[PDB]
């Protein structure tokens, strides 16, 4: 999530990938609520 | 020394909870507890997080 | 009727106010042509069909 806010959503990002719990990704979307879709789960 | 860290957001009395903070010794524990005092602003959880 | 995310992460508590929105696209979504073929949603939103 760090890298997500810093690296992320500082970039006024509409979705995300994500593959590999991964739920921290989803944890992160949802407190901002943003629809995210990865790969693998 | 079993650390503890007291958080506070907001408006509040940090010396009221100094206040109970020390009011409270007891040998009762079998080990003294390290008092810790912090507060915050942001709700944003990656702080919240890094703090 | 459309917004931007915020960008900092710091000071923001507002969610975004389209999220929503944009999701039930997504579910409403239905490509056709995809390189593994046509793609599909359940309830959840999830591959139908494959
Ligand atoms: C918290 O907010 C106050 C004023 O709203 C500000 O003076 C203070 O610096 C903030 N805390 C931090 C750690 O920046
Ligand atoms: C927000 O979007 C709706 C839907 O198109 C539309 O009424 C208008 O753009 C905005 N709402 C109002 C009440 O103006």
């Amino acid at each position: 999530a760090l890298s997500v806010c810093e690296d992320l959503i500082s970039s006024q990002v509409y979705a995300i990938l994500v593959s590999h719990t991964p739920t921290p990704v989803s944890y992160t979307a949802g407190f901002y609520r943003i629809p995210v879709l990865g790969l693998t789960t | 020394s079993i650390g503890i860290a007291v958080i506070l957001v907001g408006t509040s009395d940090e010396v009221a909870i100094k206040d109970a903070h020390e009011k409270d010794d007891f040998h009762h524990l079998s080990v003294v507890p390290r008092v810790e005092l912090v507060a915050m602003n942001e709700t944003d959880p990656k702080s919240i997080i890094t703090r | 009727n459309i917004t931007d995310p915020p960008r900092g992460c710091v000071g923001n508590t507002n969610i975004w106010k389209t999220g929503p929105l944009f999701k039930r696209v997504l579910m409403s979504s239905k490509y056709a042509d995809g390189v593994t073929g046509r793609v599909e949603f359940n309830e959840d939103g999830d591959r139908k069909f494959a």
